[PDB]
């Protein structure tokens, strides 16, 4: 449902220059070591929560 | 027969659906965009 809850922000990339990338969180709640190993890997740093 | 939202805490356990689900028409489009290897997409939806 949270797709839902960032339309607009999902639809800015047509507004605006800014590039998205967009990642699932894990059913599990300490499944999050894995993702976030993909935040050190693609050196990304402006996450939205 | 439609598909629907299914929310993924319920624990419901007597609905069948005959609709594809969209995880896999999801995967089966993915699929059919890197076979026609694109790079700039655009993708138009009409409902949320
Ligand atoms: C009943 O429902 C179940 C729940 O959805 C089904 O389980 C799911 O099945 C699908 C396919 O049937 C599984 O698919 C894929 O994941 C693998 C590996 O993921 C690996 O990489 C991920 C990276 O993030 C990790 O998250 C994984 O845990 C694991 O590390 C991919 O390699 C697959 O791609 C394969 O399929 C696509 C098709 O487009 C190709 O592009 C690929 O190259 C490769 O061909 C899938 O994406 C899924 O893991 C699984 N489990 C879930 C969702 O929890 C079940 O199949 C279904 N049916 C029954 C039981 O009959």
């Amino acid at each position: 449902t949270g797709l839902i809850r960032l339309q607009e922000l999902i639809k800015a990339p047509s507004r605006y220059n800014l590039r998205l990338k967009i990642r699932q969180l894990p059913a599990d709640t300490k499944d999050a070591k894995p993702l976030l190993k993909e935040m050190k890997r693609g050196k990304e740093f402006h996450v939205i929560f | 027969t439609r598909w629907k939202h299914q929310v993924s805490d319920n624990k419901d356990s007597f609905y069948v659906s005959l609709y594809p689900d969209f995880s896999s028409l999801s995967r089966a489009i993915l699929d059919l965009v890197q076979f026609f290897k694109w790079k700039t997409v655009t993708v138009v939806y009409d409902d949320s």
